[PDB]
RNA sequence: AGGAGUGGAGCCUGCGGCUUAAUUUGACUCAACACGGGAAACCUCACCCGGCCCGGACACGGACAGGAUUGACAGAUUGAUA
RNA sequence: CAGCCACCCGAGAUUGAGCAAUAACAGGUCUGUGAUGCCCUUAGAUGUCCGGGGCUGCACGCGCGCUACACUGACUGGCUCAGCGUGUGCCUACCCUACGCCGGCAGGCGCGGGUAACCCGUUGAACCCCAUUCGUGAUGGGGAUCGGGGAUUGCAAUUAUUC
């Protein structure tokens, strides 16, 4: 009866399925302004986001 | 009321000012009483990220800062005239929010 | 797949309404973003795509945890054959081109 | 339904990065060299500079119809309201990713690293460019990682 | 990845495999000299059962698996 | 000889007593599940424990119950029997006594463990 | 010349060896030891496990066309309402 | 001479940081990655649908740090001054959060305020502004060491983990 039993428990607090939006990676997710990436993808892809370094 | 408000926001100050000058000239090309561009405080967004992908070495961080500059142009005119002025090949990266009340 | 063939042909028809869409990389997602509330499991969507990958008439351009479908003329021919339907159903985008 | 300026600008950046990655991994063989986005009232246009425009457009524009068929189903573009454009790159010596992909698909075809690097060097300095650095690291041959540099002309290394 | 050492109980995830007759008639009865059928198979109110799909009732509860009904005669 | 009670009430009284002053007897636990409500997949454990409790062998303990779910329990009907609770790879056997009320079933599952025994030896000097 | 002074006092993710299978990792000279953006019911899980399911699909040969799933008040108990 | 040290005017006579070379390491990361090299992995699939323990252990060595040892002070409370920011939303309830009733403790419904310098905001704040027992102690420096109870985001607080 898995067809009506599929996805029984709503996992809403966890980010297993809400991990970094790029790939199958975790351990360092940041939700500043809703990035939903880890540090790796953000830093390598920060040139297209619009975040620049002049501090 | 016919006070049309453009909440125009962009990442570049120079492109923003060129857009504002072109818009206020197009208003100045017609008979429209206008206010000067109102510069709301730019949003400075800070993201401080560790540089080494795996924790090793000296504690080193990048500080990515995002400067968001926003002007408002509220002119006493029907929005159709402002839209007639609008078709001027708006600068990329400058977004327009239309407020009519 | 313990899944009826009629639903597989329904998936073929829904794809044939277009030429290529994208798939969400997940097997626990009950539904399909494009085929929302049509009893189309995402895991079986990638099952279908992996089957035609085994056939060798389709490919993918996976990016950002998202499968990117492909379709070659032989693959379109095979889908128009197994649908048991005329090739007259060309993608509607050319009717809106 | 309005959203804050920071979030909308980060969404635009996310969208642009997504297009960049997808088109770089999808059309690298066809010499994809850059994506730009423009907006008109209730219309989004995307212009794609490419080294191989005949290979980025396709026959009758069909691939473009395919391409828009893909993007429209990912980022939320309603059917039939998005168009894709392409312009030839003015020079291959003003963009680095073009020669990068050229090096990829010259070595992937089977070729000594040095020959391709020197071909790129002479192509660049017959383009009037003032300096080119191609650093290649890995295992050129054998089982050891040696980093080689193909350095031509002066090149600024610091500052604004 | 390394071995998890299925060595004590059955190391089998395979499904069931059964042998039976080619002509298995359990929805009807034959050798009856009757063109009609005396209805010993329970009437199924689901709109998925015709004359080729019925159910068999045991001493324990009423079995289902199509629409989750109950015809209980325990 | 020594006197033990549950603050003037027993399982029988608490069965007769309604939840009104039971909440006053409740420490802090298992109260908001009523306001939250009970979900699906949660109707068989009570039936199974009651069915086991109905038939109790003479001079023998109630039959072992294999449970893989940590089920929140709202009533003291469990007290007076035995439970086979989860350890991690086996099912450990528990006698129920008046300490069960005032506590949760999951509080009897204590499982934590060291690596091995040793002292700082040849390898570790400083 | 001098300055919170951490070193000296009981409370930290983690260090190095430290009770009943899992307290486990990568980083021994700062430039590893509040570091891997690290306070963990669950996904904080890299770890004996109790295994709920194939998300083994398909060229070529099958007892080749009667293999299975959606069986939930059940006695059916090792997920009982698979 | 390049320059160094004093002085008057002056807002300012060294404001702080990101960019940082040629060339290289056998320094860490295959446990960051849909970037990857023969061995266990050939479906006997070190999480994968469901998910009920695990880096959540005790004898000690100067590993970043934590509140203090007190009267320049914790302490009834009087008066009143902040700046970067963060903020209702794609399988994103949950974000800040102006009153009536109640409830010391967290919080129930409403009229609304907020995509934003419009809403909290005049961050009335917060350190200090010294009128209260305090006097050299085990009480008030030092909650660091006990058992009960209201309970909001949390099916699942078992090492009252966290109010």
């Amino acid at each position: 009866g898995h067809q009506q039993l599929y996805w029984s428990h709503p996992r809403k607090f966890g980010q297993g399925s809400r991990s970094c939006r790029v790939c199958s990676n975790r351990h360092g997710l940041i939700r500043k302004y809703g990035l939903n990436m880890c540090r790796q993808c953000f830093r390598q892809y920060a040139k297209d986001i619009g975040f620049i370094k002049l501090d | 009321i016919h006070r049309i408000r453009i909440t125009l926001t962009s990442r570049n100050v120079k492109s923003l000012e060129k857009v504002c000058a072109d818009l206020i000239r197009g208003a100045k090309e017609k008979n429209l009483k206008v206010k000067g561009p109102v510069r709301m405080p730019t949003k400075t967004l800070r993201i401080t990220t560790r540089k080494t992908p795996c924790g090793e070495g000296s504690k080193t961080w990048d500080r990515f800062q995002m400067r968001i500059h926003k002007r408002l142009i509220d002119l006493h005119s029907p929005s159709e005239i402002v839209k007639q002025i609008t078709s001027i090949s708006i600068e990329p990266g400058v977004e327009v929010e239309v407020t009519i009340a | 797949m313990l899944m009826p063939k009629k639903n597989r042909i329904a998936i073929y028809e829904l794809l044939f309404k277009e030429g290529v869409m994208v798939a969400k990389k997940d097997v626990h997602m009950p539904k399909h973003p494009e085929l929302a509330d049509k009893n189309v499991p995402n895991l079986h969507v990638m099952k279908a795509m992996q089957s035609l990958k085994s056939r060798g008439y389709v490919k993918e351009q996976f990016a950002w945890r998202h499968f990117y479908w492909y379709l070659t003329n032989e693959g379109i021919q095979y889908l128009r054959d197994y649908l048991h339907l005329p090739p007259e159903i060309v993608p509607a985008t050319l009717r809106r081109s | 339904v309005q959203i804050s300026k920071k979030r909308k600008f980060v969404a635009d950046g996310i969208f642009k990065a997504e297009l960049n990655e997808f088109l770089t991994r999808e059309l690298a063989e066809d010499g994809y060299s850059g994506v730009e986005v423009r907006v008109t009232p209730t219309r989004t246009e995307i212009i794609i500079l490419a080294t191989r425009t005949q290979n980025v457009l396709g026959e009758k524009g069909r691939r473009i119809r395919e391409l828009t068929a893909v993007v429209q189903k990912r980022f939320g573009f309603p059917e039939g309201s998005v168009e894709l454009y392409a312009e030839k790159v003015a020079t291959r010596g003003l963009c680095a990713i073009a020669q990068a992909e050229s090096l990829r698909y010259k070595l992937l075809g089977g070729l000594a690293v040095r020959r391709a690097c020197y071909g790129v060097l002479r192509f660049i300095m017959e383009s009037g460019a003032k300096g080119c650095e191609v650093v290649v690291s890995g295992k050129l041959r054998g089982q050891r990682a040696k980093s080689m540099k193909f350095v031509d002309g002066l090149m600024i290394h610091s500052g604004d | 990845k390394k071995r998890k050492k299925k060595s004590y109980t059955t190391p089998k995830k395979n499904k069931h495999k059964r042998k039976k007759v080619k002509l298995a008639v359990l929805k009807y009865y034959k050798v009856d000299e009757n063109g009609k059928i005396s209805r010993l198979r329970r009437e199924c109110p689901s709109d998925e059962c015709g004359a080729g799909v019925f159910m068999a009732s045991h001493f324990d509860r009423h079995y289902c698996g199509k629409c989750c009904l109950t015809y209980c005669f325990n | 000889f020594r006197k033990f009670t549950y603050r003037g009430v027993d399982l029988d009284q608490l069965l007769d007593m309604s939840y009104e002053q039971l909440m006053q007897l409740y420490s802090a636990r298992q109260r908001r599940r009523l306001n939250r409500g009970l979900r699906r997949k949660q109707h068989s454990l009570l039936k199974r424990l009651r069915k086991a409790k109905k038939e109790a062998p003479p001079m023998e303990k109630p039959e072992v119950v294999k449970t893989h779910l940590r089920d929140m329990i709202i009533l003291p009907e469990m007290v007076g029997s035995m439970v086979g609770v989860y350890n991690g790879k086996t099912f450990n056997q528990v006698e129920i006594k008046p300490e069960m009320i005032g506590h949760y079933l999951g509080e009897f599952s204590i499982t934590y463990k060291p690596v091995k025994h040793g002292r700082p030896g040849i390898g570790a000097t400083h």
